[PDB]
């Protein structure tokens, strides 16, 4: 228990100290990224100590070391809950953000700003960890709002550019609407409950709890890009490449999913949350994975792959599987970073190109760019074993022999097939083909930071589900029974997704015009939903304030 | 920018790091006060219901 | 890292690629229309031509008046702030 | 620099990219199936699926119609 | 399923529904039912913290495997037999179910033909 | 498909049948425009490149848009007004009756 | 202080631009930029693999280690 | 505004470019690019000029039918996803006016060849506004166009914030 | 170190290792490391400390409040007894909400401590907190921000006519 | 600068149209004021509902970053018009069919979403079984009052 709570709050100590001794003691401006990144490194391992206590035992830890304010009957304390969540998401997060930072410091070496882009890399961590070891209400909303600024901060990186802070002041806009639904849940607990702290709400678990869940629900939709708030995902691509691994992994998108898994006690008993997270969860996943199939922005296409996937994590909330939808955030994590930083590796090398239809030609000319590539996009389409396999497959299985929304079931499978075509889609015009880049060839991406931070996570890719599914404890009872056409129905889907893509993708080498259908144009413009919304919302809204 | 900022570090920790000196030493060889039973016929001062010793000090010089 | 030489020999090179110039009347002096007898259509595709080489788009605007091989290294090196 | 760049040519490459390249893709595939060769059943299927219209009146305990 | 299509797009009063279900008796059609068995205690249960929702017929099983998970730290891969006991007894379960839906499906066509002789 | 105008999507240049029809009028027209803004692009100019210049070049445009622009109403308030009193008529009423649910409120 | 590889290599015959050249003929037209385009499917780049191929990279020596591990496990169940 | 030719010649671009989008390939783009061209060459000897302005009309209504939802951007082009990145980075030249001497004395050799350009700037300074002067007809100019410098050890007017602009990668 | 009535812990239970492998368990030699790197310094330093506060010794106390009469017992616009009436409603609506607290923190302790299990074996304490916070919420809820002992005081008249006029009913 | 050049009220005679036309850099031609309503414009200038994004980016405008020149008329919401902001340009699909395709869409799935919920999928299964009375004590029931057990049989 001593050394349990210990090396648990080192953890965290840890991370501020790059940012406590940025005030001149013994600060080496000299490599300063280099600093931070050993520190992300020690602070992984001494938080693989208490995870391992966890897992031995299933040991837990409330930690309220310090009593900040007292309102009355409602007192407020720094407390940390080291549990079955904390204790598994924060070495993933770690581990991650440990790889984005040493790719960091090969992608961003250029840029006169390292030293500041590191500190607000680390902040940005630093405010997702209190986050999810957050005990009461008031300090989730800290880690909450924190890592909205954060990336509001990392998203306009590049300030003389006005489409940096456009996506930037969009993606606080988006977010702050779901905080509506944060502070309703926040002023409910208080009122009707008499508390903001976790342990109370669960001890006495109110039945009246559609009001406090919808709010908690409209955080989840807005933080975690769900339909309707979801615009801002896709443009947070403004962003320096590494903003968006650590945006789309371990950090910002999934702490809507996570919100709503901390409160799986009380959703567990509300199956009209269910009904409306389920729904929401399938629109989702549906409509992102249709956006992404005709993308040409190498990072768009990732950035709408997230929110399918966020997606499909809101369903598992909704059949009441909240420790799969834990699962896919842990799993996710690992390929879904490489993805962005073998997108980086490629952008890099071509001078900053990101259109898919100018690039071709590179399986050969980048062999280690080319096998993460392969082994992320196969972890992420839930190839048979890799670490994706390990979170999706089983979702796919519970959703399928649940009491659930028929509809929703459907279009959970479509998106499932979606996601091999525009998996596809990238192999096909990055990695197939003839170069369709410009002729001074400047290909190379033997770095050791480049080759190291990817090569963690390659092998995170291929082990870390195996790994972390033979060690965490059961807490549901599986469905392990069912018929062959339901048991094989997340691999058929996949593999008719690969086939009919395959198909497509072939037949654009063919000498015939091609005429865009309306469905065409709807899948390239997104819906349409930010064309419409982002003039007409701004025009009301402005044009009624001057008058 | 850099000499504003040197300067308001040299003047936070002119005080700031005699104050964080005297608060250890003060913790380490005063300590802090013990509870007790107020002995019967004796009046306690103001001060003395206080625990830290800096917090007595500033109940008996100031308040 | 461009260079003076080096853009040119790149402007020449495509240059020699395309079957309506003779790689025989071709210097940087050489004047699209007037000495190569080119098209006011071949000289669009001559400079969508350099900006595929480059990797960098030349605006209409300034487009129209490169009518030389040199005008044309002038326009990138400027553009790409390189002095020798 | 240890690459120089190319005109109009495939690039330079190095061994090490290559053989690591090579090392990881081929990990990929012996843990592909060396799992599949012990834990086939969490593709295929884990226990077998009954045939409900298999299963007798008086196992379910219905009663014949008259009665 | 197939069953689906059953109930709603043929006839649905001869099909179970799954909320309202056992709308029989337990004992029609059996004589003397044997009531399951359950073997661990409900301290037990307590003691080991298992989740409510497994807290079910086959908890003796998991408690089992739990404490064999417990022991052989760190050796993640030594509770095989032990895990899939709980599964295998789980599965059992999952076929009882499978049989009382089809139970009470019979039973609603053995009412349907009665109505039907008794018309 | 032909194309249609919006408030929020102006007609493209190019489909505009004015910018096709050009007439000695037009160019005119063209030609003073041109001639208003090489003014002012000139005077602007002649100050920017002052090498004795330190400061702001004041733009009467500018000071004229920020002057101009520096010189419903109450249903939004009866609606609100509405909204809140019937609530709180009705949340009163309950509490007064017992029906309302308090058990555990007691931060206000 | 880079020599560029000499402009007559660059040859349409041999690739699909070849191919192009044969259909406008057809037409009565002609590409002048074929030769421009040429260094795309030579030398280097000239082969590249299958959707199938990509995915099957490395299977041939991670297949090779799987049956020598499947060899070497089965023996010691032997023993 | 634009003439006739240079609205033919800028659609040829544009069209052009909108069909690489969709091609994608360079040898399917290859192909239809000359049958664009030779729907170009089709009516280049059009003499009637309200038929070539029909034709023109009607070119630009096919192309935006044919149009590319999401066309091709270079990258540092407008709407390109590196356009502006670097203007962050940007710090005009009148800043180092404000440093510290302690900052200047690190510099020696790169601060006293800016004082010969402070120099030149202010002894031309009153022969270009002389030039522009005696060269801009009485209303002022009609066009934006500039002069060059007419005799030797003349500046062209107007040269400063051209010549000292920052460069395009500062950093 | 604090009452342990007031915050009560149930007795501890922790089971013996039973190890059924053979591969060491890596968490035994962190803690040994612990104990030896971490904790025996921190012993020691932390003894050092210890002894100089033993040398110098001195004490504090609890303040006590003697009792005076309630805001009943007051005459209509007697400030001076008025006035310690009032005060003492305020220490002890002070100290009623720090009884709400310690039964507030009794139940989120008795929660976490009881892990899975704590719907039931948590009942004590969640009766415990409601019969607190009813308690509270009939002395202090509604009173609005200018609070006081008259207003206090007229909220349980009124709530003791109506208990009257309820028991008539009945 | 002097009340000659700011802002005046809405010019009656042509006479005034022509000096608020030269006060605003205009021709005449192009001047003309917002409707003498009761708003308070005064003389402004009406210009075209244009966002800035429309403006030509290669040109060297004296304001790059707002695609305006020096001494040129602000349109009255310029700050609304300005690149962070409404864009007016014009888009590859019409509005009009824009707007009907995306609320179809909505409209549809929401419509499905409903009949999905009262057709739900689900597994031909009985009710999960629950020992101990369907775990009376265990969900928090009331140990004092004796609960009417639940009994599951072996089937
Ligand atoms: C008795 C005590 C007396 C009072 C003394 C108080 C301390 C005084 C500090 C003296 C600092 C002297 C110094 O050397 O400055 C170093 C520091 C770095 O020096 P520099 O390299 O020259 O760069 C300074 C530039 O301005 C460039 O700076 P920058 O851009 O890198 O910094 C910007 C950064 C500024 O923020 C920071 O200061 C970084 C630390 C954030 C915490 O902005 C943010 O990050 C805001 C978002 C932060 C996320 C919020 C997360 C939620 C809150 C979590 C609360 C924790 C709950 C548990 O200078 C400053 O930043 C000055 C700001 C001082 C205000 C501190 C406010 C803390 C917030
Ligand atoms: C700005 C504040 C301006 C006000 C300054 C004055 C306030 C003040 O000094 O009092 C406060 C407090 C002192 O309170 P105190 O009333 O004087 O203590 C009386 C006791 O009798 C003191 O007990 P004691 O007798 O044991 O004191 C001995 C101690 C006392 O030494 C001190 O004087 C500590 C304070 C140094 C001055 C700091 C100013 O020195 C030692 O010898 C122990 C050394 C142990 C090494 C082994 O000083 C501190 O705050 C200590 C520093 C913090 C300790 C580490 C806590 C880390 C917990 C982190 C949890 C969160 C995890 C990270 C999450 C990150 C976000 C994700
Ligand atoms: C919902 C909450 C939201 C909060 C928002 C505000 C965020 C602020 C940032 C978080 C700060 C967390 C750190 C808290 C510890 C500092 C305060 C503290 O330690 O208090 C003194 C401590 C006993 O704490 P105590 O005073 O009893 O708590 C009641 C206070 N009203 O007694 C001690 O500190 C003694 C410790 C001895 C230290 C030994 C090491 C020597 C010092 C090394 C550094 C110099
Ligand atoms: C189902 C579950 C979800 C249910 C909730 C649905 C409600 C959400 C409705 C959408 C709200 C409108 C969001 C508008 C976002 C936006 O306008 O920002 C982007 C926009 C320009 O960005 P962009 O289009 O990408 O162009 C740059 C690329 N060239 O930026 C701009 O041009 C203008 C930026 C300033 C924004 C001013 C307008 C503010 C919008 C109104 C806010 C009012 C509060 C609304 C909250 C209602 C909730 C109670
Ligand atoms: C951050 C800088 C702040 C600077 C200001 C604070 C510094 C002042 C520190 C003074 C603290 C002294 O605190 C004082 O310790 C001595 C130790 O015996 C106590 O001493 C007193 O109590 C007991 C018995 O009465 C005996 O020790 C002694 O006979 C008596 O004098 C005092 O009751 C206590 O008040
Ligand atoms: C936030 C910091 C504020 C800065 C304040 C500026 C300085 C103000 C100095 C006020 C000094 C008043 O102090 C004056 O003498 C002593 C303390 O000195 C105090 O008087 C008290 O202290 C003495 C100390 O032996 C004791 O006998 C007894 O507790 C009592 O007489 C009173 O407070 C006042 O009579
Ligand atoms: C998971 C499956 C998802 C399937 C989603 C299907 C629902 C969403 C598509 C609804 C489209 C409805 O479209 C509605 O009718 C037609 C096109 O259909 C549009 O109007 C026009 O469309 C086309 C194109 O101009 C014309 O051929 C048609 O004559 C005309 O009516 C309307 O503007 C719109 O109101
Ligand atoms: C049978 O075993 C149940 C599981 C099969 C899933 C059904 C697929 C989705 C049905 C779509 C119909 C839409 C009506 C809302």
């Amino acid at each position: 228990m001593n050394m349990f709570s210990s090396l648990s709050l080192v953890t965290l100590l840890l991370l501020t100290m790059p940012i406590m001794m940025m005030s001149f003691n013994t600060y080496k401006p000299s490599n300063y990224p280099l600093y931070v990144k050993t520190a992300i490194s020690y602070a992984f391992i001494t938080s693989m100590i208490p995870t391992m206590m966890f897992i031995h035992s299933g040991q837990e830890l409330i930690i309220s070391n310090w009593h900040w304010l007292t309102i009355q009957t409602l007192k407020l304390s720094l407390s940390f809950k080291m549990d079955y969540f904390s204790m598994m998401f924060i070495p993933v997060a770690l581990f991650v953000t440990w790889s984005i930072m040493e790719f960091s410091m090969w992608y961003m070496y250029s840029d006169p700003n390292i030293n500041k882009f590191f500190k607000y890399l680390l902040l940005f961590l630093i405010t997702m960890l209190i986050l999810v070891t957050a005990n009461n209400l008031f300090q989730l909303f800290i880690g909450w709002e924190g890592v909205g600024i954060m990336s509001f901060l990392l998203i306009g990186w590049w300030y003389g550019r006005a489409d940096a802070n456009t996506a930037a002041l969009q993606a606080i806009l988006y977010n702050r609407i779901g905080d509506i639904g944060f502070i309703l849940a926040m002023a409910w607990f208080l009122t009707n409950l008499n508390t903001w702290d976790l342990q109370q709400i669960f001890m006495l678990n109110p039945s009246d709890s559609n009001m406090p869940l919808i709010g908690l629900a409209l955080a989840a939709t807005g933080k975690s890009a769900q339909f309707g708030l979801h615009p801002w995902l896709p443009s947070a691509m403004e962003g320096p490449t590494p903003v968006s691994a650590l945006l789309h992994s371990s950090t910002m998108v999934v702490a809507g999913i996570f919100l709503l898994i901390r409160f799986y006690p009380l959703t567990e008993n509300n199956k009209y949350i269910q009904s409306i997270t389920l729904c929401l969860g399938a629109i989702t996943t549906l409509f992102t994975a249709m956006c992404a199939l005709t993308q040409n922005d190498i990072k768009k296409i990732i950035a709408f792959s997230t929110s399918s996937q966020l997606g499909l994590m809101m369903v598992t909330i909704g059949i009441n599987q909240p420790y799969l939808a834990f699962l896919h955030i842990c799993t996710h994590a690992f390929f879904k970073a490489m993805l962005f930083m073998c997108s980086g590796s490629i952008i890099h090398s071509l001078n900053d190109e990101q259109d898919i239809r100018k690039m071709g030609g590179l399986f050969k000319a980048m062999p280690f760019t080319t096998t993460a590539l392969i082994v992320g996009s196969l972890a992420l389409t839930g190839m048979p074993f890799l670490t994706g396999f390990y979170s999706k497959d089983l979702i796919i299985e519970a959703a399928n022999t649940s009491y659930t929304n028929a509809w929703a079931l459907l279009m959970t499978l479509i998106a499932t097939s979606f996601t091999a075509i525009y998996s596809t889609r990238i192999i096909f015009f990055a990695l197939l083909g003839q170069p369709r880049f410009p002729t001074l060839v400047n290909i190379n991406e033997n770095n050791p930071l480049l080759i190291n931070s990817i090569k963690r996570l390659l092998i995170g890719s291929l082990f870390a589900g195996y790994i972390i599914s033979n060690n965490i404890p059961p807490t549901t009872i599986p469905q392990m029974t069912m018929p062959y056409y339901l048991k094989t129905t997340a691999l058929i889907v996949t593999i008719l997704g690969f086939i009919l893509a395959l198909e497509i993708s072939n037949m654009t080498k063919n000498l015939k015009y091609h005429y865009p259908s309306n469905a065409f144009k709807f899948s390239t413009l997104l819906g349409y939903f930010p064309t419409i919304m982002h003039r007409l919302a701004p025009y009301m809204n402005l044009s009624m304030s001057q008058k | 920018d850099k000499r504003f900022l040197k300067l308001l570090r040299f003047y936070i920790l002119l005080t700031g790091i005699p104050v964080a000196i005297g608060i250890t030493l003060i913790n380490v060889f005063i300590g802090e006060a013990e509870l007790a039973e107020i002995p019967e016929g004796y009046v306690p001062e103001h001060w003395e219901y206080f625990k830290h010793p800096i917090s007595r000090w500033i109940a008996r010089t100031f308040f | 890292p461009l260079t003076l030489e080096g853009i040119k020999d790149r402007v020449l090179y495509v240059l020699k690629l395309y079957d309506k110039i003779d790689p025989e009347k071709l210097s940087v002096n050489s004047h699209f229309m007037k000495d190569l007898g080119l098209d006011s259509l071949d000289q669009v595709e001559i400079i969508m031509a350099m900006e595929d080489e480059f990797g960098f788009e030349i605006p209409d605007i300034d487009a129209e008046k490169l009518m030389c091989p040199q005008e044309i290294v002038d326009y990138i090196a400027d553009k790409k702030d390189v002095y020798e | 620099a240890h690459i120089e760049p190319r005109y109009r040519q495939f690039p330079q490459l190095t061994r090490s990219q290559v053989i690591q390249a090579e090392f990881f893709s081929a990990t990929m595939w012996f843990w592909i199936l060396w799992r599949f060769w012990h834990d086939s059943d969490a593709v295929l299927g884990h226990f077998p699926y009954p045939d409900p219209s298999q299963w007798t009146d008086e196992e379910l305990g219905i009663p014949p119609d008259d009665e | 399923g197939a069953h689906l299509a059953r109930r709603y797009l043929g006839d649905a009063s001869v099909e179970p529904d799954p909320l309202r279900m056992p709308t029989f008796p337990p004992d029609y059609g059996f004589p003397e039912r044997k009531e399951r068995e359950m073997v661990a205690t409900q301290q037990e249960m307590n003691d080991a913290q298992l989740v409510l929702q497994q807290r079910d017929y086959c908890a003796h099983y998991l408690i089992r495997f739990l404490k064999c998970k417990r022991d052989s730290f760190p050796n993640f891969l030594a509770c095989k037999h032990e895990r899939h006991d709980w599964d295998y007894c789980e599965h059992l379960d999952y076929v009882k179910r499978m049989k009382e839906f089809e139970r009470e499906r019979r039973l609603l066509q053995r009412k349907k033909r009665r109505e039907q002789r008794e018309a | 498909p032909k194309y249609e105008a919006s408030r929020l999507s102006s007609l493209p240049t190019t489909l505009d049948p004015a910018e096709y029809d050009i007439s000695s009028e037009t160019r005119k027209a063209q030609a003073e425009r041109l001639a208003i803004r090489s003014r002012l692009k000139r005077e602007y100019q002649l100050q920017y490149y002052d090498p004795s210049r330190r400061g702001v070049i004041e733009d009467p445009a500018l000071v004229r848009w920020t002057y101009a622009r520096s010189a419903f109403g109450i249903g939004p308030l009866v609606f609100w007004y509405y909204v809140f009193k019937t609530d709180r008529d009705r949340k009163e009423k309950l509490i007064q009756e017992g029906k309302l649910d308090r058990t555990f409120n007691i931060s206000y | 202080k880079m020599e560029l590889p000499d402009y007559k290599q660059w040859k349409i015959e041999g690739t699909p631009l070849e191919t192009v050249q044969e259909k406008l003929a057809a037409r009565g037209l002609r590409d002048p930029w074929g030769r421009n385009e040429a260094w795309r499917y030579m030398g280097g780049f000239a082969n590249n693999v299958s959707f199938v191929g990509a995915l099957l990279k490395g299977f041939k020596w991670g297949f090779a280690a799987f049956v020598v591990a499947i060899g070497a496990e089965y023996y010691l169940e032997s023993q | 505004y634009l003439t006739h030719q240079q609205k033919v010649l800028r659609l040829y671009k544009r069209a052009l470019r909108h069909l690489e989008s969709w091609c994608i390939h360079r040898d399917k783009y290859r192909y239809f690019a000359c049958l664009l061209r030779a729907r170009f060459d089709e009516h280049k000897n059009e003499k009637d000029m309200v038929k070539a302005t029909q034709l023109l009309r009607e070119a630009e209504e096919e192309f935006w039918h044919g149009q590319h939802p999401q066309p091709y951007i270079f990258p540092e082009s407008p709407g390109g996803t590196s356009y502006e990145r670097y203007e962050c980075y940007k710090v005009p030249e009148w800043c180092l006016d404000d440093w510290h001497p302690s900052e200047k004395a690190m510099y020696p050799d790169y601060f006293a060849k800016r004082e010969q350009w402070k120099k030149l700037r202010r002894e031309s300074w009153e022969r270009e506004v002389k030039q522009l002067q005696e060269e801009t007809p009485v209303g002022g100019p009609r066009t934006e166009a500039l002069p060059p410098a007419r005799k030797q050890g003349d500046l062209p007017p107007l040269w400063w914030h051209i010549v000292t602009r920052p460069r395009e990668r500062p950093m | 170190s604090w009452d342990k009535d007031v915050y009560p812990e149930p007795p501890r239970r922790t089971p013996a290792p039973s190890p059924q492998t053979s591969l060491p368990n890596p968490i035994t030699y962190l803690t040994k490391a612990f104990d030896l790197l971490v904790d025996r310094p921190v012993t020691l330093v932390r003894e050092f400390i210890e002894r100089q506060h033993a040398k110098n010794k001195y004490y504090y106390y609890h303040r006590e409040f003697r009792r005076v009469p309630d805001i009943t017992e007051c005459q209509e616009k007697d400030v001076l007894c008025m006035f310690e009436a009032e005060m003492q409603w305020r220490r002890d609506y002070k100290v009623d909400q720090e009884i709400v607290n310690i039964i507030q923190e009794r139940l989120k302790a008795c929660q976490q401590r009881e892990g899975e299990s704590h719907r039931q074996n948590c009942a004590k304490e969640l009766e415990q907190f409601t019969q607190v916070v009813k308690a509270y919420q009939d002395r202090y809820h509604d009173l609005g921000a200018h609070y006081s002992a008259r207003k206090c005081l007229a909220k349980q008249k009124q709530r003791m006519l109506a208990e009257r006029k309820a028991a008539k009913e009945a | 600068i002097t009340k000659d050049m700011l802002p005046g009220p809405y010019p009656k005679t042509p006479e005034e149209r022509a000096a608020a036309a030269k006060k605003y850099n205009m021709r005449v031609e192009d001047y003309e004021p917002y409707p003498d309503d009761g708003t308070g414009y005064g003389d402004y200038p009406k210009l075209p509902d244009r966002s800035q994004q429309e403006r030509d980016p290669w040109y060297d405008w004296d304001h790059p970053d707002l695609r305006l020149n020096w001494g040129e008329p602000m349109h009255w919401d310029l700050d609304m018009y300005i690149r962070n902001r409404v864009d007016t340009s014009p888009t590859p699909v019409n509005w009009n069919l824009m707007c009907k395709h995306l609320f179809g869409f909505v409209a549809f799935m929401l419509f499905m979403f409903w009949v999905g919920e009262t057709y739900p999928a689900y597994q031909p299964v009985g009710p999960k079984q629950y020992p101990y009375n369907n775990l009376y004590l265990e969900r928090g029931g009331d140990p004092n009052k004796e609960p009417e057990p639940v009994v599951h049989y072996e089937i």
